[PDB]
């Protein structure tokens, strides 16, 4: 079975690009690509796109 | 916003409100970073001089969470024209940086291709603002949000009495009485993806509000990502 960004966003948290024929995940500013190369880790307490909820 | 719901604490933190000399809101905006606000080019005519208020949810009673910011630079798309309302977009650079906190945070700017294939294809987006809650009425004192379905361009053009350019997109309901309205202009249209909200549109115009057989028209953010990035670097 072969498929990339079209398959569940390539398992990427955010941006998904297909380079060489492989999935390459990336993140918006304020986030760092996690070690698993898929998740986006916030660099601060108020990363973009996150609701500021508490309860 | 006609219909929809009230933005509860922290639910719409990227919402900005453009306020006139009398400190009254007349248009919305979207926080993009500590120094930049995204809004509609046409909103710049609703006031000679204006400031930006963030963190507000209820224009009535000031609760200390609000913050007012002066505008240092106004960057209006040179191609905007009231004749067609095409290129209805502008970026504002504030004189002082926004302090992110409860109810104050930027919405993410997506990448063009990904946004078009992953965001624009979602079933719905969310629009918010302090605009009118009825085609005929006063501006809402409370910030509201509304889930709006993306409308395929075909239905969009057929339903519209005016030209829908490729810089615009339709969202909303055919008959259901929910839609953005006067006053929401310049405000955020965001799309959620894996718990992260990305700016996908700018409330632009519409034929009335929540009118049957009509939809809300938005500036397509993906069509101006390069322009936006360019504007956020002095140019
Ligand atoms: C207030 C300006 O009105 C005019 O200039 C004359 O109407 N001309 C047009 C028009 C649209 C596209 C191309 C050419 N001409 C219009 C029009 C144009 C711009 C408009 C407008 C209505 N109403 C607004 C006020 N804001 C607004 C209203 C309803 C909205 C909605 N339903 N989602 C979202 C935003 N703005 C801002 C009738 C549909
Ligand atoms: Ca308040």
């Amino acid at each position: 079975t072969r498929k990339l960004c079209s398959l569940d966003n390539g398992d990427c948290d955010q941006f998904c690009h297909e380079e060489q024929n492989s999935v390459v995940c990336s993140c918006a500013r304020g986030y760092t690509l996690a070690d698993n190369g898929k998740a986006c880790i916030p660099t601060g307490p108020y990363p973009c796109g996150k609701q500021t909820l508490e309860r | 916003i006609v219909g929809g719901q009230e933005c509860k604490d922290g639910e719409c933190p990227w919402q900005a409100l453009l306020i006139n000399e009398e400190n009254e809101g007349f248009c919305g905006g979207t926080i993009l970073s500590e120094f930049y606000i995204l809004t509609a080019a046409h909103c710049l005519y609703q006031a000679k001089r204006f400031k930006v208020r963030v963190g507000d949810r209820n224009t009535e009673q000031e609760e200390g969470g609000e913050a007012v910011h002066e505008v240092e630079v106004v960057i209006k798309h040179n191609r905007f024209t009231k004749e067609t309302y095409d290129f209805d977009i502008a970026v504002l650079r504030l004189k002082t940086p926004i302090t992110f906190r409860m109810n104050v945070a930027p919405a993410c700017l997506p990448e063009r291709d990904w946004a078009e294939s992953t965001l624009m294809t979602q079933k719905t987006g969310i629009v918010s603002g302090f605009g009118r809650t009825h085609e005929k009425g006063r501006q809402s004192t409370r910030l509201k949000m509304l889930e709006v379905p993306y409308v395929d361009r075909n239905s969009c053009k057929l339903s519209s009495s005016f030209i829908i350019t490729q810089n615009m997109f339709c969202a909303g309901y055919d008959t259901k009485q929910e839609d953005a309205c006067q006053g929401d202009s310049g405000g955020p249209h965001v799309t959620r993806f894996k718990d992260t909200y990305f700016v996908t549109g700018i409330v632009s115009w519409g034929e009335g509000c929540a009118r049957k057989g009509k939809y809300g028209i938005y500036t397509k953010v993906t069509a101006f990502l390069k322009w936006i990035d360019r504007s956020m670097k002095t140019r």
